[PDB]
């Protein structure tokens, strides 16, 4: 080595903050890190603007390289303000944590390299670009430059309800403050959603998070495969977020809904709840406007560890949700939602995927009042227990004599075999991905495959079967249904596709099926 | 309610407090009131506050369609007043002054009024920081 | 409750503990009382505790629509009492310090008033860090 | 309960063990009593942990609607005593030193109270490293 | 049925229309035919195609068991028969040229066969780009 | 169907035409029989479509758990024999060339078989291209 | 059954067909018999191959319990035969070979023992390529 200039106190931690083997050829990198353990400290002496820069006598003959290490030191420049134009919303607070020399301190060019480029992982400038006082020697700045409603439609296509439609408007900076305003709407077979939604992601400087959501769900019953039920539901949510982890997160607000329980097709597994409650309409005929307003507290949390966004192959999602009325208004329950994910990857060539996504619930109406039926939980189909129709799994209903019918001459509980869910929900699903051949080995690495063993669990957690002998008890704690098959996934310009063909291998009496479901669009 | 209230020399955020400020010293010339509007532009949360008070009161006249009207009007308009409201609640008097620095030059600041009343012709003393001027009079 | 009680020479925070700082020493002179306000601008999370519960006190009045008329005008009034009690949960009384440095210059520092009533014409030794400044009597 | 328990000169982190730091020595003055903060201003948890509790306490009075609004005046209630009590179980007793290095200079530190007793005048070994300075007797 | 048809001397790519094309001469010799080979080495369009119709045939014939047998080994046959197929509807007719250029030099550049029959000795005119060579007759 | 049939002197792919390809010349020696082998080291697609016919044979068997056994042997069976079929129609024969520059040096190249018959003691003339060569015979 | 067959002097890849390949002549020393591995280390095919079959023959024994005992025994039991039995169907011949180059030096290359049987002391005609050898016998 050699030093050539004021280094302020590293002229003999040369041979330790940036030491070598001698005998070791010329290097590009080992000998210009000589260099660059020095570049970079200066700026923990006050020092400005650390110069290394080292120019040897390449020496051929018997080869040795003498290295000339012309190391001047910066200066003592300070921190007076931090300036950013043409942004009315973006702060000068959280623009400063994002880089690394506070508000009133040694300054220096060097040490504030560590700041100037995270500041657009904001995710909202085009550039983030980056002073002596002008006209004054001594005190100093740091200044920074920024560069700165889309609609969207969205058609699709199906298995669980065919044709599907998105269309709404999104702008994430409302004049200028940040907030996030978007609106959606959706229709399909079963349910239309129309929903407005905003969101202040900042209101303490810190983090918190509020959002303000007015939703309407104009669902429908019969074309979903279910009994018959109508429900015309519109109600507002609001919650707080504020993260804790980058890991993590955590919410809680509160939610109020109204329903509009109506046109019911008379069976006793709803006409247990009507009595808990107070309604007993005519137990035959289907006249009956059953009206609720649920206020309801709800809260959260997460977790994401994923390294790729699209088609993700590592890390581990996590979520939790519940939710509780207060005891004040319509009908009094809660609802314990907790959901998994994990695509664990065995070698860093990244060919073979472990992935498998546990869900967990359980409702319960408190004072001996009953959950209402519409929340329930819903098991099989295409998205979590593939090879079994939609909602197919969960203990059927009993349909009464109605207009099973007195004109065939029904006078007692019909037995039938139609899905309606339940309210205690357990799903697990091992998948055991593999790599993509068939195609060319130059892109024979995106369009995936897995095989799949799903199980879908979900029961009346206070069915009777005292009262039901020919039946059986529609509680059972180990009638899973498990199924497997396979499916291919992948992008192409019109979308998002994928086609399956799953067997249902096992499964009970009762229990539909559906081999074969398909996905362009949305699901 | 934004929090304009911190401007005046007579109180400080938390944000200038224990810190180091440079003092000058200067002769005062021309003070003039002046006032002085403070905070956001978009007003939001006046425009919910106003039209959520502009749409339950607007379930109460009339019944069927004639109500439906009522909660859509009665909505809009508590929201425009909402904001006609709450920006005329931001507006503060205050003075504007200007001043020449023993230094030899002239600068003018714009100030929250305080309680001690400003003279054309006095001592003040400029409690300097990183551009951000306090003019106490003595 | 923002903690604005860090703000004096009789208090430290845990980033500034087991760290090395500078002493000068100086001469005081013309102390004058202050206030600080301190905190955010939107008085945070003190306007929802007041919605909320000027929200629920509006079901204790009336039935039907005009029960539902009374939810909202409390909700708003207690929204806006909330900002306007969580500020005055801030202020705090303080002093504005005069120092001459021996180095020959004088500086001005604001601090949270404590137990020590300082006088024009003493002595201080201010404790420096990277620029944060504390005074203390002796 | 924020461990604040490694801000004394009598306890190290994990992470400074079995490394090497420098030894500069020096000789005291002006020992006096301090209290230190140690934690955040917003207190995200206390809040909840105060909240929950006092707003299970409302579910205990009245009924209807005389219940549903004791279960909020509870619960901001609690809230408010959250933050109120958390913030106020990590003040911990601690000492302010002046110090002399035999090099020729003045420094201070600040250090939480342990058993030791200084006195205006001792010989005391700063344990120095990249920004961090414990002071040990002798 | 990918397209190779752009590979003569008398159709041109619309990619390399309304451009400019530098122009050197040249004397032939030794034209000879050959085949061409287009398209891809899989041909994964050859089998879906293949497949299902060779499937869906499988399911005319027998019943229960039998018939699931029959629907399969229908499908990889009809599978290996559209590959067979597809990859037979690209072969061209073609010829290969050795050319003198009037530089003084040899290359040699291969074509679809067209409508124009070339001759060993005649003159042509080469159209070249970026490696990108047609040798129109005349 | 792996398409190992672009490896004659008779057969050019779509990319290696219209592009100009250089001369050189030489003479021929040592011409000895070799067998080409075309396509991918795994078979991964033979492998399935004897696996699932190899499966559809089992189900024809036993009756109960003795089928299911069957149904599964089959699969492996008809699946390994899938690759041994496959990898036995990739097979081809081919030709190895010691061939003379006239500038004076020598190299090797092998092709598949095709209709000319080459010969030790010829004239053949070496088309080249980016380090791609076929050999004409004349 | 990863194709392992062309690392003999009489089987080329498809990738080395219609390439430049380098002569060099050199004569021979010391050929001694050696076996050649070839595929993966971990053998995932052979893995669900012996798993399913060792898996379907559990089920033939038993009942109730002990029958979902054996099930699983059996699985694993083939899941270790497999990688067990893949590992020992690529076990293949082969010699290694010195040999001295006109050049004057040594190397050594290993191949894939076929039909023609080398001899201590030869003429061999190396095929050389970006670092790929073969040796042919005259
Ligand atoms: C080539 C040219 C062209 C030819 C192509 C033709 C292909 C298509 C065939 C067309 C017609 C076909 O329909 C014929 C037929 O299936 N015909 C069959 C048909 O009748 P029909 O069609 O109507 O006429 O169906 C009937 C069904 O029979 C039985 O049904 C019961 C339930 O069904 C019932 C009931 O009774 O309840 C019937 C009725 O009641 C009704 O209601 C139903 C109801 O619907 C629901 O159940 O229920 C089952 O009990 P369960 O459910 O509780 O289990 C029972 O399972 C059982 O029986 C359980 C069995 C299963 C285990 C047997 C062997 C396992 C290996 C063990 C050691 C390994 C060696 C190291 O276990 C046993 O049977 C116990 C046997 C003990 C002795 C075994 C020897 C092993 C050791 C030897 C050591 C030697 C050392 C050198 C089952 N046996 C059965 O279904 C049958 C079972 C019996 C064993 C026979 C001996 C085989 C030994 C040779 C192997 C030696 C290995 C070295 O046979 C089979 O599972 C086929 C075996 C498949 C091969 C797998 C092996 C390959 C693995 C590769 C490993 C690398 C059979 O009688 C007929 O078979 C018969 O008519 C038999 C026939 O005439 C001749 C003999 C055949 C045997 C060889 C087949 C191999 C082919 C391989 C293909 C890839
Ligand atoms: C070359 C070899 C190739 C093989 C195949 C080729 C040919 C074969 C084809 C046809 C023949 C075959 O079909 C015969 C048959 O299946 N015959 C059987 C068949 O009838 P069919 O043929 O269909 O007509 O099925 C019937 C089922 O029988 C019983 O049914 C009960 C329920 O049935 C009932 C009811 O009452 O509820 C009534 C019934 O009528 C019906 O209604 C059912 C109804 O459907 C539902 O309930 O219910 C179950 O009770 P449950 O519900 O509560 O569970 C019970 O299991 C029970 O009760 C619970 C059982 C299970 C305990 C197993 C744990 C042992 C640990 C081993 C480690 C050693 C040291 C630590 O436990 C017991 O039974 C207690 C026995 C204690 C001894 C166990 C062995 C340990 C020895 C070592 C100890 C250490 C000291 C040295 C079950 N026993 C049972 O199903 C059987 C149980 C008994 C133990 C066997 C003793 C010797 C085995 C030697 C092996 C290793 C020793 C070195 O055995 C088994 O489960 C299989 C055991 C597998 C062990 C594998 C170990 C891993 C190997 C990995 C290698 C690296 C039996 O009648 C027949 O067996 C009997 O009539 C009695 C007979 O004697 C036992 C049967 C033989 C099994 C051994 C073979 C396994 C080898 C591995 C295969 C890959
Ligand atoms: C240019 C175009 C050319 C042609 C293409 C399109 C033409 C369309 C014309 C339409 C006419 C149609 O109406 C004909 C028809 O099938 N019509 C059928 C229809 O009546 P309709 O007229 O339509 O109204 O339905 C009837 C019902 O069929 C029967 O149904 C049973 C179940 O259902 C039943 C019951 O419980 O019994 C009865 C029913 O009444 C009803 O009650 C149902 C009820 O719904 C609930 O189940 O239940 C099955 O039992 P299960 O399922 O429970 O097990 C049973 O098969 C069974 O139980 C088991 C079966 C299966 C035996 C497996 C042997 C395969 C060969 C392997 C050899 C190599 C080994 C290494 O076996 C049998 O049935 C008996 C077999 C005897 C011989 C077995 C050993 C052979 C060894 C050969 C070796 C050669 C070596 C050189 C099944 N038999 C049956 O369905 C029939 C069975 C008979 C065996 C034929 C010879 C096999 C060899 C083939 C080629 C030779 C190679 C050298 O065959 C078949 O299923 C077709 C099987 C496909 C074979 C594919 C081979 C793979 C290789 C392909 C190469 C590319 C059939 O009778 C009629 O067939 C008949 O009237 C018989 C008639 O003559 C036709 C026979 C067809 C064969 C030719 C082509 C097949 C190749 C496929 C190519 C894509
Ligand atoms: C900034 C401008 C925004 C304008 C948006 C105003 C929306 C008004 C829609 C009217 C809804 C009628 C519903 C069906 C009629 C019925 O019989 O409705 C009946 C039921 C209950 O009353 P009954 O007891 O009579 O059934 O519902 C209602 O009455 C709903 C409450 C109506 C009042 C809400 C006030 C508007 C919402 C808050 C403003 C949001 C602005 C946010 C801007 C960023
Ligand atoms: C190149 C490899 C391709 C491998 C795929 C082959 C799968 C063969 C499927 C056989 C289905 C039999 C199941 C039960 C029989 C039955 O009762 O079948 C009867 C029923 C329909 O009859 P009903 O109207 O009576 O229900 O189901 C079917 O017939 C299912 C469809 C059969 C034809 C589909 C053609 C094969 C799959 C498509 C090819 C995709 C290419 C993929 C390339 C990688
Ligand atoms: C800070 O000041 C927050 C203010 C939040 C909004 C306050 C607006 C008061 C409500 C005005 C209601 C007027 C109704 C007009 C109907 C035509
Ligand atoms: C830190 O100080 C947090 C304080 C949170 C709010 C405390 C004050 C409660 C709001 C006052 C409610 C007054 C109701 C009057 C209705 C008209
Ligand atoms: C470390 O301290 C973790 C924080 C835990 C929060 C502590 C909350 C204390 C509970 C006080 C509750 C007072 C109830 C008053 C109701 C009127
Ligand atoms: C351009 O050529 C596009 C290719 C599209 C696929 C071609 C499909 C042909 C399938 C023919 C199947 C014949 C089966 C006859 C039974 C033996
Ligand atoms: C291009 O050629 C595509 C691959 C062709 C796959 C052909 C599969 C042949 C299957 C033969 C079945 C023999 C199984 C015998 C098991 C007892
Ligand atoms: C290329 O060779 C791929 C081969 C794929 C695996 C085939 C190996 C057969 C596995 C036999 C399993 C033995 C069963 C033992 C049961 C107790």
């Amino acid at each position: 080595v050699e030093v050539s200039g004021n280094l302020a106190g590293h002229s003999a931690e040369i041979e330790q903050l940036t030491k070598i083997e001698p005998g070791e050829l010329y290097n590009g990198t080992k000998v210009t890190k000589m260099e660059d353990d020095i570049k970079k400290l200066l700026g923990r002496y006050g020092y400005a603007y650390p110069r290394v820069q080292s120019m040897p006598e390449i020496n051929d003959a018997d080869k040795t390289v003498k290295l000339r290490v012309n190391v001047d030191a910066g200066n003592r420049f300070y921190v007076r303000k931090i300036r950013f134009e043409g942004n009315d919303t973006s702060k000068d607070a959280v623009l400063r944590r994002e880089m690394r020399q506070m508000e009133g301190a040694w300054l220096g060019s060097d040490l504030v390299d560590q700041g100037k480029e995270r500041l657009n992982r904001l995710g909202f400038f085009e550039t983030v670009d980056t002073q002596r006082v002008p006209g004054s020697p001594d005190q100093v700045d740091v200044v920074y430059k920024v560069k700165e409603g889309s609609f969207n439609f969205g058609i699709g296509y199906g298995t669980e309800s065919g044709v599907s439609f998105q269309a709404g408007v999104q702008q994430d900076n409302w004049l200028g403050t940040g907030y996030a305003v978007g609106i959606n709407g959706t229709k399909n077979d079963y349910q239309t959603y129309a929903e407005l939604s905003v969101t202040n992601p900042y209101f303490t400087v810190d983090g918190v998070s509020l959002g303000g959501r007015l939703f309407y769900n104009d669902f429908q019953a019969d074309d979903a495969d279910l009994s018959d039920y109508t429900n015309k539901s519109y109600g507002t949510d609001v919650t707080l977020g504020f993260p804790i982890n980058e890991y993590n997160s955590l919410r809680a607000g509160l939610g109020y809904v109204h329903n509009s329980l109506s046109n019911m097709q008379p069976q006793v597994a709803m006409w247990r709840y009507l009595y808990s409650m107070g309604e007993h309409p005519s137990t035959s005929d289907q006249d009956n406007s059953f009206k609720t307003d649920d206020f309801t507290f709800n809260y959260g949390w997460t977790y994401n560890k994923l390294d790729r966004g699209y088609f993700p192959t590592d890390g581990s999602r996590v979520n939790l949700t519940g939710k509780v009325t207060i005891p004040g208004s319509d009908n009094e329950y809660y609802k314990v939602t907790l959901d998994t994910a994990t695509y664990v990857p065995i070698d860093d060539d990244h060919k073979w995927v472990v992935l498998g996504r546990t869900r967990w619930g359980y409702g319960d109406g408190l004072g001996g009042k009953e959950m209402p039926f519409y929340e329930n939980f819903y098991a099989g189909g295409s998205s979590t227990v593939r090879g079994f129709q939609s909602n197919t799994i969960g203990p059927k209903a009993v349909y009464f004599p109605h207009q099973c019918a007195t004109q065939d001459g029904a006078k007692d509980l019909c037995k039938s075999d139609d899905a309606v869910g339940g309210n205690a929900m357990a799903v697990a699903s091992l998948e055991f991905i593999t790599p993509t051949p068939f195609i060319s080995d130059k892109y024979a690495n995106s369009v995936r495959t897995s095989f799949f063993w799903d199980m879908g669990t979900v029961w009346d957690t206070n069915w009777d079967s005292s009262q039901y002998s020919g039946y059986p008890d529609y509680s059972d704690p180990s009638n899973i249904r498990m199924s497997a098959g396979i499916a291919l996934q992948w992008m192409s310009p019109l979308g998002p596709l994928v086609f399956s063909y799953a067997q249902p291998f096992k499964k009970y009496d009762g229990d539909k099926a559906e081999q074969f479901q398909f996905n362009i669009g949305k699901t | 309610c934004v929090n304009n209230d911190t401007l005046s020399g007579d109180v400080y955020t938390a944000s200038e407090a224990k810190q180091v400020q440079n003092v000058s010293y200067g002769t005062i010339v021309n003070v003039r009131p002046v006032q002085i509007q403070g905070g956001d532009d978009s007003n939001v949360i006046g425009a919910i506050g106003g039209a959520v008070l502009g749409g339950f009161l607007g379930n109460t006249v009339g019944g069927g369609t004639g109500r439906s009207l009522a909660t859509a009007a009665g909505a809009v308009a508590g929201g425009v007043a909402g904001q006609g409201v709450q920006s005329a609640m931001n507006k503060t008097q205050g003075v504007e002054l200007e001043i020449r620095k023993d230094d030899g030059n002239t600068i003018m600041v714009v100030q929250k009024q305080g309680n001690t009343r400003f003279s054309p012709g006095q001592r003040v003393v400029l409690a300097s920081n990183g551009s951000q001027v306090t003019v106490s009079p003595r």
